[PDB]
């Protein structure tokens, strides 16, 4: 209940600092002030063209390493169990499998960027 | 009347906030920009006056035309000035930005940036010293201080 | 007579290898840069308090132009047009005629300050020390045509700044 | 040159160099703004004899 | 740099554009007390170079922006018409203050920094060591300053003094004719190039016997360096091309004229 | 962000200096050289002076 | 000199002292001059709701000791 | 009287942002051998008020090519997520005492990237596009250690409760057993918060302003004050993690003063790092957090799992 | 201890401006409160001060007048307000006031 | 082996520190006397309720009061 009130307050006086930002000053709108900024000369083409990602294999492997901190994250709680050597072996197995994955991603030059 | 006093104090408030928070833009052309960097240097130090650069025109308040305006860059100068939100100001630094200068009779030089943009403060020199440029900036602050925006709104 | 910048091979004993590995893992040169920046934090800054404190100048300084007079009231400019013949930007425009006592004087002495390049060839070409480029540099205008000085503005600059221009010429004239 | 020896010692330790020996702010060690009038020398052609310009 | 602009303002009257070094010598002699202040500046400037070099040279972030960036081979440096540090970063032992010396550079002893890898970082170290060697040459020039005049005593080229212009007839005629017509340069063309701090800065001056130039081409180093930018930027990114435009120290007034 | 081609368009500060030099005398053409490499002023003065 | 940064930092220091101090006082105003009850686990919430049920004034912070029993 | 507690939280941590602008400019000035602002107020103490009034009386300039809905939603979400990451921070009592406040901090870090990201997309500009995908390249670099470091430090805490982390450090600071984690977390929070040497999104020299290059004044204010709220919250969070102070249950203001001055020293440390280093190229960013910090972070994760078992010092989860 | 000397120099800078009122006067008009040897005062009220222990640039300053030629220059101090006889001394064109 | 180890400590000291810390985390709990005490503390922490027993007549190892001398004791934890 308090979390919803706090988020509503933060969103409200973040959007009441915008509605007094757009309506308070004086505008002189003309169709060169709102032109796209390209350091003074007119932009060649659109900025909606494909902006080719060089770091794409690291971008995919981030999705496979971000799951690990959905897997390695119960370890402060998993240390509270009564079968603890099994827990320790499986935990070091998970960090070791992450590390073997990172080693394989190094050695095939997957962490390097293309071109 | 009371309302004239209220709009006078609010004019004083907005003129204070605009002259004491001038953001020029990283925009030089020629030798004057070296001296404009010396006006940013620790001896004269624009930043003590609230004067600090912002590279984008959208978040800049004054454009110091510091150098020579040629013909090939005059539309770039005009579009950079146009992409500044109002209120925006122009300080013309040096002789070539003022009136053509040492390249006045040249085929390729715009004879003063006041053919392109409306100019507020003309700073003379070749180059003007960084102290003379800072004098022109403080004169621009005095020009902003005596603006009467809300008083003229209240009277029109 | 030449030196090889960056031709050092690192030492490969275990001492220097462990020292560089501690530099890498424990960030020694980064702490050196932080230490030098923290060293400048505790200094007196070079910021002079303009407009109450002024940058130091010399008696050779080239600022605002001024037409000087003799110590009797008579102006010095005898219309000889060397200052506009040597002017590298053609900022000076002179028109002259004999005035009412037959003296060679100017009717027009214009200096366009927005063509002027402030190099001081006019003050070194003047045979009578009439045009000088005085000490004023704080003369920024709010309009362009206020920086197009006629003869009246230049003579008023001389009458304004004479008590300093005479002293600066007295300080420098042996070098000229 | 008006800094306290605590700040002076901290500053010397942080830079690793002696800073009061080489200060970048200038003080009374610099030249005077008012100088005696000079007597500049003349060149080799400032003679009254054997000074034909064609030679 | 502000203190050296004070040195310019004292010696000539303007902080940046002096018009002080003239054909025939210089315009005006050194004022009294100038060289002692140049000594007091040069005594302390080495600590400033030291702390710049402390902030950048051994820094790992500065090296990772400049060590494998903008490598120029020697033959492509000579082919692209590079000069100065752009050659000296690549190991080409060439400096016009040594090889083709001008006014008294054969009378001052200094060193020429030679880079090893042609990258931005060796050119950085070449510029820092040229600041060191410039302090060295300023020490040698302050110790070895001779007495005498400062213009050529051919008074048909350099103007006379104002103390003798107002007394002598020939000096008044020469003042008049040098500040209105000027001296007549004999016909012919030269290409005079010096070691400017950006490299070989040249003037190709063509005179037709008149008192005005017929042609004056200005060879700038930055023109050829910015031409070679397109080769130097290959295989790099925007944050590296900004370092390549930094290490090719461009002032566009000489690039564009 | 890998750079494939750089085309530096210049001449945005082409003032036409060395045509203005042709219509001015040598002493008047000297201050044009201060403004070419405007961080290396007296070196440009020295180069032009040595040429003349 | 450098100590002129010490006013502004001090103002910023007060602007970081005001929130947390205030919430401590706010936790001592709504909760009967004591700390705010921390219910991280549902047993703590069960004891807190039991306190709210046995207070007689529907406030969990109003405590009842041996004076309530005979 | 909780809404008053929310206001007395979020309004002083806007005034702290305001005077952090002045502290930034003046500490940055004195480290650059100059002064900061001293003209506008008495030694600059009224400069941020002039900046705050100036940005909301300047024309807002919604661009022509901008997808306007995301363009307005990006600074709103920026300042919303900047304010709402202060609520689980114990001061010594948090506003909202969460059992999993650390994961709240981490998830609302992950949602704050979309402010920069949708600002770079919506403002249909090329430099804004570069500044947005450099935020992608920066966030996929720091998030792959920001959770493992923060995991390994809480294996000595027992939970994800930030208030328990005061009880954890009652004897010794948690920087003494975990200074490699501390010095790696500090760089991960530099790279998280887009501060130098890891600016890389508002790149002044590569880009013009990066993602907020189209944002004129008013909407630009809500990215800038969001970024400074992020750095003050992040140094308070770093202080709670590694420099947790003495807490008296009867005198909370002692703890409040203590972590206030520690987080101020870490804020000055951010300003002092921004005043001293060149900027990384944003691939060398990625070859740092993946090739250097990530192997050692996995190694320290193995060590900080096994070591409370190795010494029978597993902390309680209650 | 030398911090006590620092506090004594601050309090005697408060003393040297005629008390708290003049201290705040020179603070809000000058952004600078250090005392100086009064070199002179022109025919307008502009007071000219030395402090040779300061570094070269800070060693000579001017506190401008509050009324020059009919304009209220309390807050609108201006660099062009210095008369030409003090413009050599203030800009260090000479040693002599 | 010291030559290869010095080579990898000269080129990649981050990875050498990584493999050293990881190898310690692998082998070192298997050589420590305190790993048993971790398990004993974790199984000695009373999360649930100790549900009592119906006394049939023959349970001499099970107490009838918590302060009785038979039953599991935590004096090893109090001393350590
Ligand atoms: C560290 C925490 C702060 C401790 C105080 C401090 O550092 O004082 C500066 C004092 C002097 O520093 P300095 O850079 O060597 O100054 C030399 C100048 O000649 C000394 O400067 P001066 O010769 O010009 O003396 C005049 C000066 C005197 O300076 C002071 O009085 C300093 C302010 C003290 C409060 O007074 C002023 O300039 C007026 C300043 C008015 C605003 C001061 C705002 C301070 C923050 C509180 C709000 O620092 C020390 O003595 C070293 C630090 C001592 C720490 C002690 C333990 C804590
Ligand atoms: C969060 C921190 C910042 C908070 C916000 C800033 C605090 C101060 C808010 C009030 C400032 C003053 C009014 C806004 C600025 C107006 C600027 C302007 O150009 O005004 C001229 C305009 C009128 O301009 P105009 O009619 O002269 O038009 C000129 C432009 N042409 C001719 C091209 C169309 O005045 C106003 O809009 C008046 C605004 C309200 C004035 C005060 C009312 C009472 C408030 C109590
Ligand atoms: C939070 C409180 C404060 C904490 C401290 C932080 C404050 C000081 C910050 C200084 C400014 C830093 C600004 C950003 C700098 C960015 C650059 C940077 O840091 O790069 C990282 C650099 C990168 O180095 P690099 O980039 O030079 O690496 C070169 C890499 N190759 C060769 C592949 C090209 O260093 C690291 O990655 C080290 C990370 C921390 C190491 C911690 C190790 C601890 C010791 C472990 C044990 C060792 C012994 C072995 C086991 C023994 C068992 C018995
Ligand atoms: C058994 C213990 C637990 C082991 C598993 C847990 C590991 C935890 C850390 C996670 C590491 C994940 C990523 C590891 C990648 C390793 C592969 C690799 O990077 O190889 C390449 C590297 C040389 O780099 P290069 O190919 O030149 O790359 C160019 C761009 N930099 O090659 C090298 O630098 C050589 C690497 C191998 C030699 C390292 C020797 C370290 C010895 C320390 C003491 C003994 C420790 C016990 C382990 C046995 C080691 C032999
Ligand atoms: C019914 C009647 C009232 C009607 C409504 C008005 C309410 C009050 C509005 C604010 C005050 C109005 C007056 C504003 C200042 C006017 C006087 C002025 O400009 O004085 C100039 C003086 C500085 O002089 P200067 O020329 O700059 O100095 C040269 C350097 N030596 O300037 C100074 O010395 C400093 C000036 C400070 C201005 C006030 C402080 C800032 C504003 C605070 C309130 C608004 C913002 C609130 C918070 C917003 C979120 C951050
Ligand atoms: C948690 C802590 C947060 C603290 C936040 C604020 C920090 C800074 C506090 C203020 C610092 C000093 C400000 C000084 C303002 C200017 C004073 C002054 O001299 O103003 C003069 C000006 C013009 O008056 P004039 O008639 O020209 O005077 C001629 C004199 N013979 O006349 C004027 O300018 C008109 C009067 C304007 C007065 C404005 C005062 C400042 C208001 C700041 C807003 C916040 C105040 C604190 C709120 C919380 C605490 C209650
Ligand atoms: C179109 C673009 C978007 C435009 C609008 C943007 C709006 C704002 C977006 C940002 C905010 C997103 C909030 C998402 C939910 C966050 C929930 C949360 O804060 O959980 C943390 C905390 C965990 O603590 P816990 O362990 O439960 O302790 C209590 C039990 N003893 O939980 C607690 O302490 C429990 C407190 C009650 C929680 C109520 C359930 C969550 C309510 C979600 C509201 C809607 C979220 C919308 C998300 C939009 C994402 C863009
Ligand atoms: C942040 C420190 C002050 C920088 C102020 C730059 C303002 C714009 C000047 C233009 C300029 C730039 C960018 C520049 O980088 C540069 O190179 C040295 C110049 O000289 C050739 C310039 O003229
Ligand atoms: C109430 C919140 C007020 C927020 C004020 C935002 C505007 C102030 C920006 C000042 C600034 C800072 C701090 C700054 O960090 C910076 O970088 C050096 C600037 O120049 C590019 C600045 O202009
Ligand atoms: S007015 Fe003159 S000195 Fe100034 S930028 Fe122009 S050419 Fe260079
Ligand atoms: S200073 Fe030079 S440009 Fe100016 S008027 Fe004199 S001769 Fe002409
Ligand atoms: S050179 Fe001197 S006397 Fe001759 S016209 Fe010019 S100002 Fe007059």
């Amino acid at each position: 209940m308090n979390l919803m009130i706090t988020l509503l307050t933060n969103f409200t006086l973040a959007t009441l600092l915008v509605t007094i930002a757009f309506w308070l000053p004086q505008l002189n709108v003309y169709s060169e002030k709102t032109s796209p900024y390209e350091c003074g000369f007119d932009p060649m083409g659109s900025a909606r063209l494909p902006f080719s990602m060089k770091f794409f294999l690291v971008a995919i492997t981030f999705l496979l390493f971000d799951l690990e901190i959905a897997l390695l994250l119960p370890l402060p709680w998993a240390s509270q169990t009564t079968n603890l050597n099994t827990m320790l072996t499986m935990a070091l197995l998970l960090i070791f499998l992450l590390a073997v994955s990172l080693a394989y991603e190094w050695t095939q030059k997957g962490l390097e960027w293309t071109e | 009347s009371r309302g004239e006093y209220v709009v006078a104090k609010l004019d004083d408030l907005i003129n204070w906030a605009r002259r004491s928070s001038l953001w020029p833009m990283t925009f030089g052309l020629a030798c004057c920009a070296v001296e404009m960097m010396h006006m940013a240097a620790p001896r004269y130090d624009m930043d003590r006056f609230g004067v600090v650069f912002r590279a984008s025109p959208r978040q800049s308040d004054v454009m110091i035309v510091a150098g020579t305006l040629t013909n090939k860059m005059a539309p770039a100068l005009r579009k950079v000035y146009d992409q500044m939100p109002e209120p925006r100001y122009v300080v013309s630094m040096g002789s070539c930005a003022n009136g053509g200068g040492y390249y006045h009779y040249s085929y390729s030089v715009v004879r003063g940036c006041d053919r392109i943009v409306p100019v507020d403060i003309y700073v003379p020199g070749c180059p003007p010293t960084a102290e003379a440029l800072l004098y022109g900036i403080l004169q621009l602050q005095k020009k902003i201080k005596r603006e009467k925006r809300l008083r003229i709104w209240y009277r029109r | 007579t030449y030196k090889y910048v960056n031709l050092r091979e690192p030492s490969m004993d275990m001492k220097s290898v462990t020292d560089r590995a501690a530099q890498t893992l424990l960030w020694t040169e980064l702490i050196r840069g932080l230490g030098m920046t923290l060293s400048y934090l505790f200094r007196e800054p070079a910021t002079i308090n303009y407009p109450f404190e002024k940058g130091p100048l010399s008696p050779r300084f080239r600022g605002e132009h001024a037409l000087r007079r003799y110590p009797s009231g008579e102006e010095r400019c005898i219309a000889c047009k060397l200052c506009e013949a040597v002017c590298p930007a053609q900022a000076i425009t002179i028109e002259a005629e004999p005035r009412a006592d037959g003296s060679r004087r100017t009717t027009r002495y214009d200096i366009d300050m927005t063509k002027c390049i402030y190099c001081g060839f006019c003050q070194e070409a003047c045979p009578v020390d009439a045009i000088v480029e005085g000490p004023n540099f704080e003369f920024s205008t709010e309009t362009h045509e206020e920086l197009l000085y006629n003869k009246e503005k230049l003579l008023n600059n001389g009458d304004k700044w004479e008590a300093e221009i005479a002293a600066n010429i007295q300080a420098d004239y042996l070098y000229r | 040159a008006s800094a306290t020896r605590l700040i002076q010692g901290l500053r010397n330790w942080a830079s690793g160099r002696d800073l009061q020996a080489k200060l970048q702010l200038r003080y009374q060690e610099i030249s005077k703004r008012t100088q005696p009038p000079p007597k500049l020398p003349v060149g080799p052609s400032h003679r009254l004899s054997n000074n034909y310009y064609c030679a | 740099r502000e203190k050296m602009f004070e040195f310019y303002e004292r010696v000539s009257g303007a902080r940046m554009h002096a018009a002080y070094v003239r054909p025939g010598g210089v315009h005006q002699d050194l004022p009294l007390g100038l060289m002692d202040d140049i000594y007091e500046f040069s005594k302390n400037f080495s600590l400033r170079i030291d702390e710049l070099e402390e902030m950048l040279t051994n820094n790992r972030i500065w090296r990772n922006r400049t060590v494998d960036i903008g490598v120029v081979t020697a033959e492509d440096a000579l082919n692209y018409g590079f000069s100065g540090v752009m050659l000296r970063g690549s190991g080409i032992q060439w400096d016009l203050r040594k090889t083709q010396p001008y006014d008294v550079y054969d009378q001052v002893e200094f060193d020429v920094p030679i880079g090893s890898r042609g990258d931005c970082y060796d050119r950085y170290l070449c510029r820092v060591e040229e600041m060191r060697q410039s302090i060295r040459i300023i020490s040698q020039c302050l110790n070895k300053m001779p007495p005498g005049e400062i213009k050529v005593d051919d008074a048909k080229v350099s103007p006379p003094k104002r103390a003798e212009m107002k007394t002598s007839m020939e000096s008044l005629i020469h003042h008049f004719k040098l500040y209105t017509e000027g001296y007549q340069v004999p016909p012919g063309a030269t290409y005079t190039a010096i070691e400017a701090p950006k490299g070989e800065f040249g003037v190709y001056l063509v005179s037709d016997g008149s008192s005005r130039p017929y042609r004056c081409k200005i060879k700038a180093p930055g023109f050829a360096h910015l031409a070679g930018l397109d080769k130097m930027s290959k295989g790099h990114m925007l944050a590296d091309v900004v370092a390549i435009i930094g290490t090719q120290d461009i002032v566009f007034g000489e690039v564009d004229r | 962000e890998m750079v494939r081609k750089c085309d530096p368009h210049i001449g945005l500060l082409h003032r036409g200096t060395e045509k203005l030099i042709e219509y001015k005398t040598y002493l008047q053409a000297l201050p044009y050289f201060d403004r070419l490499d405007y961080v290396s002023m007296m070196c440009n003065e020295q180069a032009y002076s040595l040429a003349v | 000199m450098w100590f002129e940064v010490l006013p502004g930092i001090a103002v910023m220091g007060v602007c970081l002292f005001i929130p947390g101090m205030a919430t401590a006082r706010i936790h001592r105003f709504s909760n009967g001059g004591r700390e705010k009850r921390v219910a991280h686990y549902s047993y703590q919430w069960y004891l807190m709701e039991r306190d709210r049920r046995v207070s007689g004034v529907n406030r969990y912070y109003v405590s009842k000791g041996l004076e309530n029993i005979d | 009287m909780f809404m008053i507690n929310v206001l007395t939280l979020i309004i002083p941590i806007l005034l702290a942002v305001a005077f952090l602008t002045l502290v930034e400019r003046k500490v940055l000035g004195y480290m650059q051998f100059r002064k900061g602002p001293n003209v506008v107020g008495p030694y600059g103490l009224l400069q941020p008020i002039a900046d705050a009034i100036k940005l909301f009386i300047k024309e807002p300039l919604r661009p022509a090519t901008s997808s306007i809905s995301m363009f307005i939603l990006a600074p709103i979400l920026a300042l919303t997520l900047a304010l709402t990451m202060w609520i689980p921070l114990p001061m010594p009592y948090p506003l909202i005492n969460m059992n999993l406040g650390v994961l709240f901090m981490l998830a609302m870090s992950s949602l704050a990237v979309y402010s920069i990201l949708w600002s770079g997309w919506a403002s249909n500009s090329k430099y804004a596009l570069i500044g947005a995908l450099r935020a992608v390249a920066q966030t996929i670099s720091y998030e792959v250690t920001l959770a493992i470091i923060l995991l390994s430090v809480l294996l000595m805490n027992g939970s994800f409760t930030l208030s328990t982390l005061i009880i954890t450090q009652e004897q010794v600071w948690l920087i003494f057993p975990a200074w490699p984690l501390a010095m790696m977390w500090f760089i991960s929070t530099l790279a998280e918060t887009n501060r130098a040497p890891f600016d890389l999104t508002e790149g002044e020299s590569e880009l013009v302003s990066g993602f907020n290059v189209e944002y004129a004044a008013g909407p630009f204010a809500l990215f800038f004050m969001a970024e400074y709220a992020n750095i003050i919250m992040m140094n308070i969070f770093t202080t709670t993690l590694f420099l947790g102070a003495f807490h008296n249950p009867y005198m909370p203001e002692l703890y409040t003063i203590n972590f206030t001055i520690k987080s101020l020293l870490l804020s000055i440390t951010f300003l002092w790092i921004r005043a001293s280093y060149p900027r990384f190229r944003y691939d060398q960013l990625m070859h740092l957090l993946w090739k250097n910090f990530l192997p050692l972070t996995l190694a320290l994760c193995m060590w900080h799992v096994s070591l409370p078992i190795l010494l029978s010092s597993i902390p309680p989860q209650t | 201890m030398e911090l006590l000397q620092v506090l004594k120099r601050g309090l005697q800078q408060v003393s040297g401006h005629g008390g708290l009122r003049g201290y705040l006067r020179v603070l809000f008009r000058a952004n600078d409160v250090r005392v100086g040897t009064l070199v002179g005062e022109d025919k307008y009220g502009n007071k000219y001060y030395e402090d040779n222990k300061q570094f070269f640039g800070r060693h000579r300053w001017v506190i401008y007048t509050t009324e020059m030629n009919g304009k209220n220059t309390f807050w609108d101090v201006d660099g062009s307000m210095v008369p030409p006889e003090w413009h050599r001394w203030l800009h260090c064109m000479t040693d002599d006031p | 082996v010291a030559a290869f180890l010095k080579n990898v400590w000269a080129k990649e000291p981050v990875l050498v520190a990584s493999f050293a810390i990881a190898g310690l985390a692998v082998i070192l709990p298997t050589l420590s006397p305190y790993t048993k005490y971790s398990l004993m503390i974790n199984r000695a922490t009373p999360y649930n309720y100790p549900v009592p027993l119906r006394d049939d007549g023959n349970m001499p190892d099970v107490p009838s009061h918590p302060q009785d001398p038979q039953g599991p004791s935590l004096e090893w934890l109090k001393r350590l």
